[PDB]
């Protein structure tokens, strides 16, 4: 019957889940639990470089704040 | 022995793939090819078993010789059989392909396609029914299941 | 000047020498002619991007447009020659003498 | 971790290609009143594995008349570009985030053209040559039409970034906005991927396996993998371009589920079309796009240039 | 030879694109906008001969900004001397040039 | 008008694709010159601040130039807020 | 704020490059430390090697290609 | 440094040497496609992504027609490859040797050609320190083809239409 | 960098698949197996002979139209300008000239294949 096609479609769908979910998990893993920074322009790239500079650990995703200014 | 077990498992795996993925060349000669179409038909669906027609002899595993092989046709059949890469198998279908058939004592008919190519399976009938041809295909699959090439090589 | 400009100019020189030295085929010389414009495009865009000449960024596209216009012209002449003679050999273009 | 991401993008794509082969078999069988593969594994789930093992354990042969260097390069190029086409796709996060993500796909498709051409020329046979030239004509027509259609649809977007496509389609669908361009884009993607009714580069009825007539065993399997990966990638591109899924930044898996379901629907529609329709003639395919799609494509391009200006709805630049 | 239809009719067909110090989109400056401006304002209205004779300083600065030949010569000389010094161990780079510092934000 | 009607009827029966193409093209050419939102699009493109608004040196005779961004003088995007 | 930070960073990099040049080109017969290559005294923006010339390959590569290679 | 642009330039020159030695139009088109892709890479490293992608796409489309034309017009019984012929192999080896000699001399010392002076240093050195913001300068300059450059659009469109007319007239025959 | 690594990975995987394909299975080649395929009979001529191209004019028109699409591609950025009227006029001018080229070729029978 036509529902015997579903297991193959289920396997294909499960395979297609892996790329996007894996990319999202890797981005959150390598950016300190946050979305990977999108830098389409030099302004955003310079913001990332300044974040690297002020973090003190050479990682832009390590964010500092008021406790750091004082 | 460990190596014997490894080669037995490996050529069990290899024979399974070749058995389960059979690609007959799209090749029919005479009335016996209509029963090939009826085996391809929904009633005896050959695509269930992994048996799929391929037009190119390069992408074909089995040659089903279904029809009368004539003197004018023998070179072409031999040519396509040669152009089929290995491993390759032959299933002759019907009396004409098996021996001579209704035209055995003829000046223009080859008395057996096994005079031209090595035949693995012979299917009897005029024409063999679609079920008979399916039985022949499954018998070919079981014949492939018993091949031990890695086991022969290990003890070689 | 950096060595990248040297390589691009050398590529243009090689493509020019190829065009000036026919072998048999007109199509091969048409390909040599197309490569010269590719080298010109690369050199022009390397120069313009390095000097931030913003309004000059449209020049390479016009260069490509007239490049493929010339390629079209060459292909049309090649098909006429091939219809006339059966081959695109430049040896058959010898009816006119100097 | 980037190599791990590359592997996590590559391997599931190949597995989905194999099971798409299985799914096409079964869907065509059931539309043809058959069952399809249900013997090799439970509901025929080991059929792709059996086929792959058979193909890669079968002997490959190089024809005596072939040019061996370009005979070997062509499957490599086909599979490499089929795998490379997936890297800019946001699901919802692209592996490689490009500022011009669409022109990269156009260029890589135009490069993936040459795999079939060089395999047909290198094979050194008449059927392969005929298939290669059919590919030439098909690429001409679909390339011009695809370029202009993509220009218009992205002009409704504001840039060539697929994440920006998601942001654009946050509220409604580009299918609702621009459905005629969607129809013509679907036809052009069929032609680009060489699917029925435009499966003319390898037309079994007319040519004996077309351009890959001389290819066997492993090299043939690479062409098949490249074709199916291109099918899935083009359907994913269509889903991202016209059926925008709602995206939640804190739980992105919902976008992945929606995108996968839409892509599967489009691929099953591809298989449905193959089961349904006859095959074109390639001159009729050239006359279909040039004489029918191209005028309408130009008119719709003019309309979609004018529409944001006359309605003060020009998208943001970034 | 040159029929200055643009100057006669007040049209602007390519003068907008002739130089890099003209009106650019979004007021994006050229790499050598100041040097080209200085050279043009020096050479304006005096003709080619006098422009070459007298605005040679401005033109040399412009070409130096365009191609950076003298600057590359200086950088190469400093690099060669530093490499020779570190070959014999006579020079030790500072930690901030070796990568052991915290740069400015 | 009869000749035009007959021609349109014949074309719509023989070349509906071309009829639709020409209609869409003609509407694309004509409509922007009549819509009152073309100037709105121009203004929205002008209002976008791509680069920095370099301040002007106050000569003491600039009544229309604000001293602070929140001062009443200067352009206002209240029209764009409700649009 | 970023303009002030950029100006201070560029000036600091130029000053430390000048100090290192003074240390290095000390035995050169004819060499003036910090000499300009321009006739004009107007400020000229450092090109790329006047800042990241005597610095590590990692810093040089980041400064010259980090934005383009970030994808 | 990493010499990425220099390596790409060398590959560009190698592809030029190939299609200029001219084995046969098939391999000439292959070499020209390789050169177009490598030039796309070079100008992408230098900054113009739109320009690189456009040149690559345009040459990929152009070499498609060349393939179809050499299959019909410029084919022979045994198409020549680089090692097939002595003349083609000689030209290929001459180009490779000249390129290698120039590269070696440039890397070893500041090589001054009989035409131009080339300095062996960083393509990263020659770049600019400044940066743009929230837009692409190349994209804005290219898009300025319509606001600016009304004349260029007019002449380009007229040239394309006349080119269509011309290619129709040339192949008319009779 | 990342794109280069991805391209290298893809090419390496494809090359490894080819290498496995050509070395793993048992090989047995002879003259008849590797001969060209022409449906069982020997080819009369050669596949390297000229193959007439009946759509030769459409390929040249395709080159010109590829130029046209290259010109039209930067439109999404061109719509962000303040000179919207001029930009719209120029875009419509280019598209109208392209339509005129198509109409001229269609009416002069350049879209028909050679017989
Ligand atoms: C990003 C890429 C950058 C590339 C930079 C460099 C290239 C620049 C442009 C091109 C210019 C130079 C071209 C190479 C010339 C080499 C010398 C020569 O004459 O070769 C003949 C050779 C063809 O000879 P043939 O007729 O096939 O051989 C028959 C012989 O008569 C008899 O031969 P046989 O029957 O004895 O066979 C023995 C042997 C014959 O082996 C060869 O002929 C070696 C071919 C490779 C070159 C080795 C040096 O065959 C094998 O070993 C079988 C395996 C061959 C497949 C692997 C080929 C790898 C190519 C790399 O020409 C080529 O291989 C041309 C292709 C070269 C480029 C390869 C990459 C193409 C990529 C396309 C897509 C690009 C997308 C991005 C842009
Ligand atoms: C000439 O006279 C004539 C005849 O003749 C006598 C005739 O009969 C007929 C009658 C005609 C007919 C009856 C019509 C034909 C019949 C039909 C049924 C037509 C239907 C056609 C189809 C259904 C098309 C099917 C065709 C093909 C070729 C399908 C075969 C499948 C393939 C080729 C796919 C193989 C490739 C695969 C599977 C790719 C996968 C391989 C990989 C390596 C991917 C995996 C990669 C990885 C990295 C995965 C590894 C990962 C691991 C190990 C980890 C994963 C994690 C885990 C947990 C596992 C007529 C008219 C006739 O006139
Ligand atoms: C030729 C291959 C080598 C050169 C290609 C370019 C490499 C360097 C790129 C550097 C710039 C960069 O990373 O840009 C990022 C960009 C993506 O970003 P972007 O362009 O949006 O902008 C950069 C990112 N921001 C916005 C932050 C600045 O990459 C691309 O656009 C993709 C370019 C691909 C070029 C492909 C050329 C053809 C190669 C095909 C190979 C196929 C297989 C061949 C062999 C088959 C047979 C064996
Ligand atoms: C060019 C690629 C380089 C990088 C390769 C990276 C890894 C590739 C991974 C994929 C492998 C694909 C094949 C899988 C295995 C199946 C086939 C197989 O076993 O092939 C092996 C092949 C098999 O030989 P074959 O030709 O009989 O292969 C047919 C194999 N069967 C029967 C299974 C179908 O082995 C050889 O060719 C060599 C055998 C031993 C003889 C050694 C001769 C000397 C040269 C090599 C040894 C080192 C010398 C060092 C000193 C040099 C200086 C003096
Ligand atoms: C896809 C990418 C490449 C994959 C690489 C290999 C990955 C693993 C391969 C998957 C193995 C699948 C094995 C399937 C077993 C067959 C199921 C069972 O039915 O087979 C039986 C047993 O089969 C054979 O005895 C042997 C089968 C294979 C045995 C396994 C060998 C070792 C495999 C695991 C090792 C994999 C790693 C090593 C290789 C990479 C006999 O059935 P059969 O008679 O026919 O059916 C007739 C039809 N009827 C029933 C309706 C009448
Ligand atoms: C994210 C998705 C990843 C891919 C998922 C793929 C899923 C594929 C579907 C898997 C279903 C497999 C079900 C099991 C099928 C075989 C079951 C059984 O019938 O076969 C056994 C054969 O099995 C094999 O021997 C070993 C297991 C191999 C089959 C399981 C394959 C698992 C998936 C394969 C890998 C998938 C990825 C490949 C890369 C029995 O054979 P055997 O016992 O001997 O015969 C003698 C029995 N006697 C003694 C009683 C007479
Ligand atoms: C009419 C004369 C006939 C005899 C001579 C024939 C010569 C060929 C035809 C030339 C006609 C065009 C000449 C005028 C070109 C105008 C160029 C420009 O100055 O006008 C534009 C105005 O363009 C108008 O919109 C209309 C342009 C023309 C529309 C097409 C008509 C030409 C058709 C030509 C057909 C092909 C024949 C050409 C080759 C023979 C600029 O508007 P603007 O917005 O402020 O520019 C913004 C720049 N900013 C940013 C710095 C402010
Ligand atoms: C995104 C997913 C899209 C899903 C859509 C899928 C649709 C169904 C899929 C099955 C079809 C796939 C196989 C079919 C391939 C062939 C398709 C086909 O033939 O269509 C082309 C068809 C055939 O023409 P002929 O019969 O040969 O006539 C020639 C006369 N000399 O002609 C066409 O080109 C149709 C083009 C469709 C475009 C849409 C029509 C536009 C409607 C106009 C209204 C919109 C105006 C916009 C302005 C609005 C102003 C307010
Ligand atoms: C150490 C060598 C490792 C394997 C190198 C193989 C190169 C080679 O000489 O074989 C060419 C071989 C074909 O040889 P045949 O003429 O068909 O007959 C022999 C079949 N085995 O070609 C290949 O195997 C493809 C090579 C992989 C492509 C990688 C290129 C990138
Ligand atoms: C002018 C403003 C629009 C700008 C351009 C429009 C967009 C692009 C359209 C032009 C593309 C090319 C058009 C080519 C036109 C002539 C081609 C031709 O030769 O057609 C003939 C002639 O057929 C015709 O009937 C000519 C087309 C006439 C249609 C024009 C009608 C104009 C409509 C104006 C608006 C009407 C509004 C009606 C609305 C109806 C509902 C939408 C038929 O071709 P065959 O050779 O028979 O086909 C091959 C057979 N083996
Ligand atoms: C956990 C650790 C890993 C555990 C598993 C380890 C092994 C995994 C598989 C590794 C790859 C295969 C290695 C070699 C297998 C044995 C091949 C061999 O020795 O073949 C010899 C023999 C040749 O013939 P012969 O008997 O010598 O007679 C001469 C002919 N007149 O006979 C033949 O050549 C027979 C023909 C087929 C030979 C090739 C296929 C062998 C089995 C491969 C299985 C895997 C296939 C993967 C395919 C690629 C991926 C899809
Ligand atoms: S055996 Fe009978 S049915 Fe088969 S081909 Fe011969 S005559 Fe026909």
């Amino acid at each position: 019957m036509w529902f015997e096609i579903l297991p193959g479609i289920a396997v294909m769908a499960a395979c297609l889940f892996i790329p996007g979910m894996a990319t999202a998990h890797i981005h959150k893993f390598t950016n300190g639990g946050k979305e990977k920074r999108v830098a389409h322009f030099s302004y955003q790239w310079n913001l990332m470089e300044r974040d690297r500079c002020i973090s003190g650990v050479n990682r832009y995703h390590v964010t500092k704040g008021l406790e750091n200014i004082d | 022995s460990r190596g014997e077990y490894v080669v037995a498992k490996l050529d069990d795996l290899v024979n399974w793939a070749r058995r389960s993925s059979l690609w007959p060349m799209t090749f029919g000669l005479a009335c016996c090819a209509v029963e090939m179409m009826h085996m391809a038909a929904p009633r005896y669906d050959m695509d269930r078993f992994g048996v799929v027609f391929r037009a190119s002899p390069r992408q074909s595993d089995v040659m089903i010789v279904a029809g009368t092989l004539t003197n004018k046709m023998a070179p072409a059949l031999r040519k396509v059989y040669d152009q089929m890469p290995e491993p390759r198998y032959v299933v002759s279908m019907g009396s004409c392909a098996n021996g001579g058939g209704y035209y055995h004592y003829s000046y223009s008919v080859v008395r057996g396609c096994d005079r031209i190519v090595p035949v693995d399976i012979y299917v009897p009938g005029c024409p063999p029914t679609a079920e008979a041809l399916l039985y022949g295909i499954l018998q070919l699959q079981r014949k492939i299941k018993r091949e031990k090439r890695l086991r022969i090589w290990y003890r070689r | 000047m950096p060595l990248v400009y040297m390589n691009i100019i050398m590529a243009f020189a090689i493509a020019l020498a190829g065009l000036l030295m026919y072998r048999s085929h007109l199509m091969s010389s048409l390909l040599c002619l197309e490569g010269m414009m590719l080298s010109l495009f690369i050199m022009s865009t390397l120069i313009i991007l390095n000097t931030h000449f913003t309004l000059a960024n449209m020049m390479p596209i016009i260069l490509l447009v007239f490049a493929a216009c010339e390629a079209a012209l060459g292909l049309s002449l090649l098909v006429m020659v091939s219809n006339t003679y059966g081959t695109d050999y430049v040896q058959n273009l010898n009816l006119l003498q100097c | 971790m980037f190599m791990i991401n590359i592997l996590s993008l590559i391997i599931p794509i190949l597995l989905a290609v194999a099971f798409l082969t299985l799914v096409e078999r079964k869907v065509l069988g059931y539309m043809q009143l058959r069952k399809g593969p249900n013997v090799v594994g439970p509901y025929g789930l080991l059929q792709p594995i059996a086929d792959a093992l058979k193909l890669f354990t079968k002997e490959p042969l190089r024809p005596a008349t072939s040019s061996i260097s370009m005979f070997i390069i062509a499957p490599i190029l086909a599979l490499s570009l089929a795998l490379t086409m997936w890297v800019p796709l946001p699901m919802p996060y692209p592996l490689i985030n490009m500022n011009l993500g669409v022109l990269f796909m156009l260029a890589m498709s135009s490069l993936a053209v040459y795999s079939i051409l060089w395999s047909g020329w290198a094979s050194n046979s008449k059927y392969a040559l005929i298939g290669a030239l059919r590919a030439v004509a098909q690429t001409i027509s679909y390339e011009v039409t695809l370029a202009i259609i993509l220009l218009s649809v992205l002009l409704m977007n504001g840039s060539y970034t697929l994440s920006t496509l998601i942001t654009t389609q946050e509220h409604i669908w580009m299918i609702f906005t621009s459905w005629p361009l969607a129809m013509m884009w679907f036809i052009s993607t069929l032609a680009e991927t060489n699917r029925a009714p435009f499966d003319l580069t390898e037309g079994e009825s007319e040519l004996v396996s077309g351009f890959n007539v001389e290819y066997a065993a492993g090299p043939f399997a690479m062409f098949f993998m490249a074709e199916y990966a291109n099918i899935i990638m083009m359907n994913a591109f269509t889903a991202i371009l016209f059926l925008g899924a709602s995206h939640d930044p804190h739980t992105p898996e919902l976008y992945t589920i929606n995108f996968v379901l839409k892509t599967l629907a489009l691929t099953i529609t591809f298989l449905w079309i193959r089961a349904s329709y006859p095959r074109f003639r390639y001159d009729q395919l050239m006359h279909l796009l040039w004489k029918s799609f191209l005028p309408l494509t130009l008119a719709l391009c003019m309309w979609h240039i004018s529409l944001p200006i006359m309605t003060a709805s020009i998208p943001p630049q970034s | 030879p040159f029929f200055d239809v643009q100057k006669r009719l007040g049209l602007d067909l390519d003068r907008w694109m002739t130089i890099q110090s003209a009106e650019q989109p979004h007021k994006i400056p050229g790499r050598c906008h100041a040097f080209e401006k200085e050279w043009i304002e020096c050479a304006h209205g005096i003709g080619g001969i006098r422009a070459e004779k007298e605005c040679k300083i401005e033109f040399d600065d412009f070409v130096e900004c365009l191609l950076r030949q003298k600057t590359m010569k200086r950088l190469s000389a400093i690099k060669r001397q530093r490499d020779k010094l570190i070959k014999e161990g006579k020079y030790t780079p500072p930690p901030h040039h070796l990568g052991k510092e915290d740069p400015r934000p | 008008a009869g000749r035009i009607a007959s021609f349109l009827k014949n074309a719509w029966a023989k070349e509906p694709v071309l009829v639709a193409s020409f209609a869409i093209g003609g509407l694309a050419i004509i409509l922007p010159s009549l819509s009152p939102y073309t100037n709105y699009a121009i203004r929205i493109n002008r209002a976008t601040p791509y680069n920095y608004p370099v301040p002007l040196r106050d000569d003491g005779n600039m009544p229309d130039v604000p001293s602070h961004p929140q001062d009443p003088q200067g352009p206002s995007l209240e029209w764009l807020k409700n649009l | 704020l970023f303009q002030a930070e950029k100006d201070r960073r560029v000036l600091q990099m130029l000053r430390e490059n000048l100090e290192e040049e003074a240390i290095i080109m000390k035995d050169v017969p004819d060499w003036k430390v910090g000499e300009s290559v321009f006739h004009t005294t107007r400020w000229v923006t450092p090109m790329m090697g006047e800042l990241y010339g005597l610095r590590t390959n990692e810093e040089i590569l980041s400064a010259t290609y980090g934005f383009i290679w970030y994808t | 440094t990493m010499y990425i642009a220099f390596i790409l330039s060398t590959i560009f020159v190698i592809g030029f040497v190939g299609f200029s030695s001219k084995p046969s139009p098939i391999y000439g088109g292959l070499g020209l496609i390789v050169s177009g892709g490598v030039g796309c890479g070079i100008v992408l490293n230098f900054g113009g992504s739109f320009l690189g992608l456009m040149v690559f796409l345009i040459y990929l489309g152009g070499m498609l027609v060349v393939f179809g034309y050499t299959t019909a017009m410029a084919t022979e019984m045994y198409p020549e490859v680089w090692v097939s012929n002595k003349t083609v192999f000689g030209a290929f080896v001459s180009g490779l040797m000249m390129e290698f000699c120039m590269v070696y001399y440039a890397l070893k010392e500041e090589e001054v050609e009989i035409i131009f002076k080339f300095n062996g240093l960083g393509d990263w050195v020659i770049y600019d320190t400044g940066d743009s913001g929230f837009f692409s300068e190349e994209a804005m300059g290219i898009a300025a083809l319509y606001s600016y450059g009304t004349w260029l659009v007019i002449v380009t469109g007229w040239s394309l239409l006349i080119g269509v007319v011309v290619i129709m007239e040339i192949t008319r025959g009779n | 960098m990342n794109i280069m690594l991805t391209l290298l990975t893809n090419v390496t995987l494809a090359s490894l698949l080819v290498l496995i394909a050509f070395w793993l299975p048992q090989l047995n080649a002879y003259s008849e197996k590797t001969s060209p395929y022409e449906c069982g009979f020997d080819p009369m001529g050669s596949a390297r002979l000229p193959f007439s191209m009946k759509f030769f004019l459409v390929a040249i028109t395709f080159l010109l139209f590829d130029l046209e699409i290259a010109l039209l591609l930067p439109l999404p950025w061109a719509s962000q300008t303040n000179n919207l009227k001029t930009m719209l006029t120029m875009a419509l001018f280019l598209l109208i000239l392209l339509a005129a080229s198509l109409a001229y070729e269609w009416t002069q029978k350049g879209l028909e294949w050679a017989e």
